[PDB]
């Protein structure tokens, strides 16, 4: 609905979570080769909470076989790596986050991944994204 | 209507399409968050009736104008948040009324200058946040001399490019001021010679400022004269970064006196930057998110009293011989280093959690070289092989192994030397208690956390006979099915006993009859069918007795118990949601 | 007065006070131990009645004299044990009657020479043990010409001081002889020049022979010309040891052709003595009980095909990149060590068990540098953090993690690339199964041992849908309380299912329909009351059903199941021993 | 009681186990100081079984609190460190075994240790010593 990209081994797309729809424009350059990618994740938005303690709950399914909740932290609260960690509720966020990975072997098929963004200090949901991956 | 989280104190008004201050909603609250509403213009006297108010949040409220005397009767307020309102200019008397304000956040308000910013009257002010605005000058205005409680000014992400001596004159003539300055994300490319002569700062944060290492180099040279308690330097991963990061960029630092030094992420990093001589007299050294791979060539005359390595990339456990080091933290390391013997005679605080560390032959004097250790944290690591029972480390008060893989701990009395230990956490260590003497020596111990382990024959054995000072005992998720007689008889001071998420088929009064101090007993998520023994013999001090999520047996042969449930229901928690099985 | 261990077959007459072979003992007896009885003398025709005797133990029977025809009737005896009897002199005719003897043990019988030892007609002899006697000569007697089946002679712990050219003439004149020779614990001080020219040995053991480094150098020099399949060298902790051990002592082994080289305990080991140039062409290298601290030497030209390192003391994982190494063993090492990347193109067999090994980033091609790994044993180790699912190692056919701590194994399909895997053991790894796709990719798997783990909510879930070729599955001690519906439907080839020592309240017959090939089902040590779900569905192939040590409620309300015992009687195990509860 | 020695921190004695009395003279030079000792264990006997796979079961008790059975392997059956490992049933063994250790903190008073020597190939008990240590 929001974004779409294609790679040699994956097609990637997302929409907002059905019952949580706070705006975020997010994009990766290049599109993700699951076997191995280097690039930037572009993110533009106005967060609804302080990013000081930002982390993600990730809910993954592979062909309807679901993974345990994967908790991934981005801002720990002390000398964080990223510019956005310091952003407050209401403040505009516009940045390019680099990334790299060497690539595991993934079952071919249909992946679902809802990505909930949490402000770890208040436990409030900031935004939620519903990802579709075809590998 | 607004979402009310707390009855007559706190109100959530987010994205509620409000264009005004809610009049028909209760005038009684202390905290109100009004963010993300299209207010457009903030009328005057809008907050007349609210006078019990302490905290007010107006983030991204589309506010273009702050009308004269808008903060009418707000004199208890201490926190005002104005983030993302395009108000641009504040006319004199903007904050008149706010006579007890501690914290002012004006982030992204199109603030162009501090000079004309009408906060001269607010003597109570502590923290000023003007990040993400259009301030081009670093100039500290004279009305700051009126602001005699000011301790932190945030000027992050503005357009400040220069610092002059005159910019900092305020501090020069006012040595008694304790001020801290975050100047991150400013494109600073020139600092006047001697700008920092005769100025004290508490903390100075300079992250992601310089584009060239040469501009960085020369700027640091003109820090000369500065007295900083804490200096924080570095970059961000998602920003402009320096190509090459030589320690020779850091040469201006030996002409600044630094109590505490913090380095954060850097694109390039040379291991021997920690060896750099201009950091020798620092009392606290910190590196966080740094690409350090080795730490072994540290001079003995270095004065470091604490050293903190957080989220770095060590390939080997640092070899350390620092004689005045009191506190060492190495945590969240990328790899899986294994413990290597160290020589730190001043060391009293040691935190080695979250590194997937392996430790063979834990633990005694010869591993650390100190007799002063009071805190040892080895939690969230890999295999830890117990081989010595803490000879030479009997000052230990706090010991944490939670979630690590302890070995051989039941092979002998692994804690025998620890007569001063107050806190012990061996939860989720995959320990199977096979030995009644496992806790021998632990006579001072208050807190025993040992969740997620197991016992031989799923029976709770006499392992507590001499842990007499226990006030907190967690035995949850221990696959328990039985309790040997007499196990708790010695624990006269125990206050909380958690035995939830086991497999007990019933309770017995006599296990608890000597727990004269017990206030909380948690037996939820067992398979409790009833309790036996003299029911009136449960500790009289009992207040919270959790029996939810069990399988109570509503049969006529458990009547004394079922009767007892009703009389003692004040103390049973969620009694009214309890259902028969 | 003898103990009967196997009726009419095996009898234990040890340590009575017998002066003679007891005569009430069955005629058919195959095995008799008569050691530690004062017999003093073996009278002629003593064992006449025992015509089928195969094994005879007469150790420490104080025998000074063997008479002619003592063994007359014993045509079937293959083993004769005479240890510790002071039979100083053996008459010609001592061994007559032993037509099938294969193993002669005459340890510590005060024997002085092989020339006079009357065994020239023991044509069937495979093993000759004459350790701990008074033998002074190394001379292989000419009657060895009759001994065409002999493969091992043990000359250990005697008085042999020299080896001469004439000593080994028999071997020189007979290149076809496949002989092995234990020469340990002899005070050898000289080997004649050219003594070992034209000689071939299968195994030569030389442990604990030398007191002086100079003597060992000069003795190994005159080993020139020898072809050995297996040379075993080294010393003992409880014996006279070498003062210094230099690689240069090994000089001499350059003129010996060695297939396999074994180094045992050495008092004064140096790391470079296994790097020695005269070992380059060996095809198997072995260290056992050796104080090696580091292995980071090994030149690439070295032709080693197997390296075996057992109960050694490595402080670091050895850096290795030998082009030819097909087989690496590193086991029972001291302390902990953390795995380090190696580069082994030919590597097909890797055993890294029992080392308290740490392994961060298991496991892929870049860890090992091979594509042909068929066997990987990582059992009895420390924390093994799964980071990679075996990309590049798809030939893998045997994988063992038993008793090690696996981490992150449920965070993805950790075995996905292992389409050829036959055997997988993840027993006792503290894995909590909470991802249905944990065994994805294991479509060739035959054997799955996962005892001692757990499942989310203690319910056995749909993890076997893709493991079609499973014949053996072990789920004991998994704390199971429940079984999901179609969990076994796919396992058409399954022969054995151990589900013992769980917490199953009852069985359900529908779970085991589709298990058409199930011979053994083991449900012992559960809390099983009864079985439900139509008893016809239990497999027709079901030969051994274990319902022992359960809690069956004996009444009439589940009388259907209690009726299945009759016709299915030979099929249940310990049928007539089961008790109600 | 077959033997005893006194040390600066322990008095050690042993007797034969009640129901297994195959003879062994075992002694140590010097007497073991639990806080650390360098020395030799003198052993002179004639084993009632092969020593190739000799291990020990140790059943230890501290003031009537017993430890889990401890198993000490001495001969693994392959390239072993001690000469006696090769000793057969009925053979004269006379050897002195070096030992060394630094010393853990031990409680307190009264130790019981029964030591069962076992031939690992046959699982036959070889000899059994009842040790008493006062520390
Ligand atoms: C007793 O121990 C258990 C953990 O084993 C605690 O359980 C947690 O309780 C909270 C409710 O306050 C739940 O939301 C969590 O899910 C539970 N944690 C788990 C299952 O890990 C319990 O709170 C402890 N009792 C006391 C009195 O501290
Ligand atoms: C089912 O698995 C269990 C493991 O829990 C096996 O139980 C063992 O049985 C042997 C006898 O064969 C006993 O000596 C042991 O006491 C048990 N071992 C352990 C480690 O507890 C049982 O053998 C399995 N069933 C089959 C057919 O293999
Ligand atoms: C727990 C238990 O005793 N299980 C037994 C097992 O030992 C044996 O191997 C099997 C077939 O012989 O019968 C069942
Ligand atoms: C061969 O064994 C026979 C059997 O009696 C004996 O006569 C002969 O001397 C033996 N050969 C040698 C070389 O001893
Ligand atoms: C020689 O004998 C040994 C037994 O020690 C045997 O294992 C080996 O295979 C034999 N070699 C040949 C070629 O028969």
């Amino acid at each position: 609905q929001q974004w779409f990209c294609n790679s040699s081994d994956a097609i990637i797309s997302y929409s907002y979570c059905d019952h949580l729809k706070f705006p975020i424009s997010i994009s990766s350059e290049p599109c993700i080769r699951l076997r191995g990618t280097n690039g930037f994740v572009h993110v533009e938005f106005i967060p609804r909470g302080n990013l000081k303690y930002l982390y993600f709950n990730l809910f993954i399914s592979v062909n309807s076989i679901e993974l345990p909740k994967r908790k991934e932290v981005l801002c720990h609260g002390h000398d964080d790596d990223y510019s956005f960690c310091r952003a407050l509720k209401g403040e505009t966020v516009n940045t390019s986050i680099p990334f790299s990975f060497e690539g595991i072997l993934f079952p071919k098929g249909h992946y679902r991944c809802v990505a909930e963004a949490i402000a770890g200090d208040t436990e409030e949901k900031l935004f939620c994204l519903n990802f579709t991956i075809i590998h | 209507p607004c979402i009310e989280v707390v009855p007559n104190i706190t109100y959530q008004c987010m994205d509620q399409k409000l264009s005004k201050v809610p009049d028909d909603i209760p005038s009684s609250t202390k905290n109100i968050d009004l963010s993300f509403n299209p207010l457009k213009i903030l009328k005057s006297y809008s907050f007349s009736n609210f006078s019990e108010l302490q905290w007010l949040d107006l983030s991204r409220c589309e506010i273009e104008t702050i009308e004269d005397k808008a903060w009418h009767g707000l004199h208890h307020l201490s926190n005002l948040i104005l983030t993302g309102n395009p108000i641009q200019s504040f006319s004199p008397g903007s904050f008149s009324g706010l006579t007890s304000l501690e914290n002012l956040v004006a982030v992204e308000t199109k603030l162009a200058s501090l000079e004309s910013f009408p906060i001269g009257q607010l003597i109570t002010l502590k923290k000023l946040n003007v990040a993400h605005n259009f301030i081009h000058s670093c100039k500290l205005p004279a009305y700051f001399s009126n602001l005699t409680n000011l301790v932190h000014v945030d000027l992050s992400y503005n357009y400040i490019q220069t610092i002059t001596v005159n910019d900092l004159q305020f501090l020069r003539e006012n040595p008694q001021v304790n001020l801290s300055l975050d100047m991150s994300l400013n494109p600073i490319d020139f600092i006047q010679d001697q700008a920092f002569q005769g100025i004290k700062l508490h903390e100075l944060t300079l992250r992601g400022n310089f584009n060239s290492s040469n501009i960085m180099k020369t700027c640091l040279q003109n820090l000369a004269g500065l007295h900083v308690h804490r200096l924080i330097l570095g970059e961000f991963k998602d920003e402009r970064n320096l190509e090459i990061f030589e320690p020779s960029i850091m040469e201006g630092l030996c002409d600044v006196t630094i109590d505490e030094f913090r380095l954060t992420y850097t694109n390039d990093f040379s291991d021997d930057i920690v060896k750099f001589h201009c950091l020798a007299n620092v009392s606290a050294m910190s590196l966080a998110g740094v690409s350090i791979k080795y730490l072994e060539d540290v001079p003995k005359h270095f004065k470091w009293q604490s050293l903190s390595i957080i989220r770095c990339q060590l390939k080997q456990f640092p070899t350390l011989d620092l004689p005045f080091l009191k506190s060492l933290t190495l945590t969240m390391n990328k790899g899986s280093i294994s413990f290597k013997k160290v020589a730190l005679p001043s060391l009293s605080y040691l935190d080695l959690s979250r590194n997937a560390l392996s430790f063979s032959g834990c633990c005694s004097y010869s591993d650390l070289g100190t007799n002063s250790l009071r805190h040892l944290d080895l939690s969230f690591n890999g295999a830890i092989i117990m081989s010595a029972n803490f000879m030479g480390l009997e000052e230990l008060q706090h010991l944490d192994f939670q979630h690590s893989t302890l070995k051989r701990v039941t092979e002998f009395s692994a804690f025998l030397s620890l007569e001063k230990l107050l806190y012990l956490d061996i939860s989720y260590t995959n320990t199977k208690i096979d030995f009644d003497g496992i806790f021998l020596g632990l006579t001072s111990l208050n807190t025993l956390k040992m969740a997620g382990n197991s016992f031989k024959d799923n029976t709770l054995s006499n392992v507590f006979a001499n842990t007499t000072n226990l006030t907190f005992l967690d035995l949850s998720k221990c696959q328990l099915e039985q309790i040997s007689w007499g196990v708790f008889d010695t624990l006269h001071r125990l206050q909380l006993l958690n035995m939830s998420h086991n497999n007990l088929l019933f309770l017995d009064s006599s296990h608890y009859n000597q727990l004269y101090s017990l206030s909380t007993l948690d037996c939820s998520f067992n398979r409790i069918e009833t309790s036996k023994g003299i029911l009136q013999h449960f500790p009289k001090s009992l207040a919270f007795f959790n029996l939810t999520n069990n399988s109570v047996a509503c049969i006529c042969e458990h009547q004394k118990f079922l009767q007892w449930v009703k009389e003692q229901k004040q103390f049973l928690v969620n009694v009214e949601q309890m259902t028969c099985a």
